[PDB]
RNA sequence: GGGAGACUGGAAUUCCUGGUGUAGCGGUGGAAUGCGCAGAUAUCAGGAGGAACACCGGUGGCGAAGGCGGGUCUCUGGGCAGUAACUGACGCUGAGGAGCGAAAGCGUGGGGAGCGAACAGGAUUAGAUACCCUGGUAGUCCACGCCGUAAACGGUGGGUACUAGGUGUGGGUUUCCUUCCUUGGGAUCCGUGCCGUAGCUAACGCAUUAAGUACCCCGCCUGGGGAGUACGGCCGCAAGG
């Protein structure tokens, strides 16, 4: 179980009041995999430096997870598959 | 048509200069080239040819209702200096100067060196 | 050292390679 | 390489006493475990030649340690070989 | 054996020794062939000696590097370390020209008498002198003068400090006169004699 | 010379989220500033470059504005 | 930037589509082939695809060597420092042998934007099977395999001990100026440069990273051509080694 930091940018059209619950469900799998701990922070509706997928503004979410690499990869695959997620980026908050 | 405010695109290569006045939505309304003002061959790489082309384009934009323009220079320096000076000198007010040269992030292989 | 020796060696190797190119098919038919 | 717990368990099982870590038996056991892990890795990445060189170095070191053991005490060499499932 | 040829005004001569006429003639022919080869002077033989590239390699006839009057001091740590505010008492064109002349400065920023606006005079070259104002006005509103001058029809534009430096770099003028965006007043930037920019402010 | 503001006892950690700490390290054209003109140590220069590239990848800094 | 795998980001080139838009564009020392007038170049918007990763970026890091930098994740090798707990000479070298081994090249299957052997024209020339220009196939790319060569060079085999120093720079430990911010300075271990003693050399030069002083092991040389060629043999699909 290693710590990870996932930064996601979502399209601005969807309401912000649904970002926190919906993202919650996206973590449910990694919650039920191996007893993992999550910390979710949301600072969204910020204009991007460059246009991403015909969009200028985006919602930024930061998720601090402590989980197995396979679980994090599976979660990243699901997040990329979703059509309401413009981009994702996974970092390791360890020495790496 | 009447476009009071537009943009100026100057492409100064090593052997030619092309000046085009553009309705800011990106539509060329009047263009003059180095070879269009009576030059041909190496003669059209000179700064004087750039001066003549810039003045001709400035007039061909002025009678179309263009008053104030902003310049986007581009290309290795051959007659950019004289191009902007001539654009100003023909009664066309210059708003801003921007250097937008296509700069690759090390992409594509350049042609082999000459000798 | 001087490149004269290298010039002699490259000339010899080049001539041998040209000879091999000229007689490739004959060597194959006799080999 | 191996984690601390695997090293501790290998040393406890193969070490002569509860403290030694550089005894040839313990070194041979650790090298064999590392070799098997590296082999399992290389079965997937066939073109990882640098780790293959590292594996060669480990194999040579294990062979030298076994040579030293067989030169000092034959019975210990036989016991170690039979316990770790080695051939030569 | 001696041979002399007049190839289009160029004299090519050769001389050889030999044991008989045939050997001497053959050696003379070889020598003359070598001389004519070295004489060619046509483009194919004078193309490898012509200076090439822009900065790489140096030759006797290579184009000398164009050097500006100021010390280079590249954009890295260029800075603005000269800020004069000599005079903003109102003056006329002739008085401004005299204030120019003894200061030995090509351009000069003052405030005009009639307009009450900031203006910059400079040498207009063979045309005389040229006057640039923050807002262009005709000669009648301008205070009376006797020097032969002309007025620049364009107005001094509004732009920032970095934008002003960029415009000066991409426009190559000895100075730029403009209304500062933040300050809202006149400003004249010139490349100094040490490589920094000289910003003259009120 | 100049000081590696990170080797100090008050050196803030280098992250790709805090955009101002990276904007202070890139030129006005968006390019990464050299090490000599900055003065930071090699490890901190490399960390700064990595953070800048990551922030560019997550659309926090322009790609040469 | 040690290696392998997977996913993925942006600038730019090319092409396609749709607007604005005209008579040139392109190229050179100078031009002409060439492209365009059937709407080119230029400018904007959209789309497709391939390759390489500007800034960081250097005589700086890693690797036995070849060599290795867009980002993230997974797997994995090596090195250095300190403590010195542990084994107790287990070390060095290594004929043959095995493995890795730039680029080019070969085989099967893909991919093909740019560059580009061969090949066409244009130009220069007395002649141009070339240098320069316009096009351009293999190839460069990916997967699995072959070959086994390079100025594969530091033209300097591996290990060890000793022999004045001075100054850059990378990594790690610690004492004293002490603000303890500061390349403060000192000490020490491991790299990587420059200058210089003794010493060595035919000289140039090397000089604690020896080409100095010595010990252990291996490879190689015995005038230049003929020739790294012929014959024979081994390997290779072939080139060839």
């Amino acid at each position: 179980m290693r710590p990870y930091e996932i930064m996601v940018i979502l399209d601005p059209t969807l309401d912000e009041r649904t970002v926190a619950p919906s993202l919650e469900t996206f973590l449910n799998v990694i919650r039920k995999d191996g007893g993992t701990v999550d910390k979710v922070d949301i600072w969204g509706r910020r204009r991007l430096a460059y246009e991403i997928a015909k969009h200028a503004e985006g919602i930024y979410a930061v998720i601090d997870v402590k989980a197995e690499p396979a679980t994090v990869s599976e979660l990243d695959r699901q997040l990329n598959l979703n059509e309401s997620v413009l981009r994702t980026k996974v970092l390791r908050t360890d020495k790496h | 048509k009447n476009v009071p405010h537009g943009a100026a695109h100057i492409k100064s290569t090593f052997n030619n200069t092309i000046v085009s006045i553009t309705d800011p939505q990106g539509n060329v309304i009047a263009w003059a080239s180095s070879g269009h003002v009576g030059f041909k061959g190496s003669r059209k790489s000179t700064p004087f040819a750039a001066q003549l082309a810039a003045e001709n384009a400035a007039r061909k934009a002025q009678e179309h209702g263009v008053k104030k323009v902003d310049v986007f220079v581009k290309g290795p320096g051959s007659g950019r200096e004289t191009a902007i000076r001539s654009l100003q000198a023909a009664g066309l007010e210059v708003g801003t100067i921007s250097d937008v040269t296509p700069q690759p992030h090390n992409g594509c292989r350049p042609p082999k060196r000459r000798r | 050292g001087s490149v004269i020796k290298k010039r002699r060696k490259r000339m010899s190797k080049k001539k041998h390679r040209k000879l091999l190119r000229r007689t490739r098919v004959q060597r194959r038919k006799l080999g | 390489a191996l984690t601390a717990e695997q090293k501790k368990e290998i040393l406890g099982q193969y070490g002569l006493h509860d403290t030694d870590t550089g005894s040839p038996e313990a070194q041979v056991a650790l090298l064999t475990k590392r070799i098997q892990d590296l082999t399992e890795h290389l079965k997937v990445h066939k073109h990882d030649h640098h780790s293959r060189r590292g594996l060669l170095l480990l194999v040579g070191r294990r062979r030298r340690l076994l040579k030293y053991v067989a030169q000092v005490d034959v019975a210990r060499y036989r016991s170690l070989i039979e316990r770790l499932g080695l051939r030569r | 054996a001696q041979a002399n040829l007049d190839v289009n005004g160029r004299q090519v001569r050769a001389q050889v020794e030999g044991v008989n006429a045939r050997e001497a003639v053959d050696r003379l022919e070889a020598r003359l062939r070598s001389r004519l080869e070295r004489i060619a002077e046509h483009w194919e033989a004078r193309r490898g000696g012509v200076p090439a590239e822009a900065g790489r390699e140096w030759r006797h006839e290579s184009e000398p590097a164009r050097r500006p009057g100021y010390f280079p001091r590249p954009p890295e740590e260029r800075r603005i370390i000269r800020r004069k505010s000599f005079s903003m008492v109102p003056c006329t064109v002739d008085e401004a020209a005299l204030e120019m002349e003894m200061l030995d400065y090509d351009f000069h920023l003052f405030t005009e008498k009639g307009t009450g606006f900031a203006a910059v005079l400079y040498k207009g070259g063979p045309t005389g002198y040229r006057l640039v104002l923050v807002i262009p006005v005709p000669a009648d509103e301008l205070s009376p003068f006797e020097k032969p001058i002309t007025i620049s029809t364009h107005p001094a534009p509004c732009l920032t400090q970095r934008d002003a430096v960029e415009r000066l770099g991409l426009l190559g003028l000895p100075f730029l006169f403009y209304i500062d965006a933040a300050e809202g007043r006149a400003s004249v930037i010139y490349r100094r004699y040490d490589g920094h920019y000289g910003l003259i402010t009120p | 010379t100049r000081k590696c503001v990170f080797c100090s006892k008050k050196g803030q950690t280098i992250d790709y989220k805090d955009t101002a700490l990276l904007r202070t390290y890139i030129s006005e054209r968006g390019k990464i500033r050299a090490r000599r003109v900055t003065g930071n140590c090699v490890q901190h220069q490399r960390d700064i470059a990595v953070a800048v590239k990551n922030a560019r990848e997550v659309a926090l800094l322009p790609f040469g504005s």
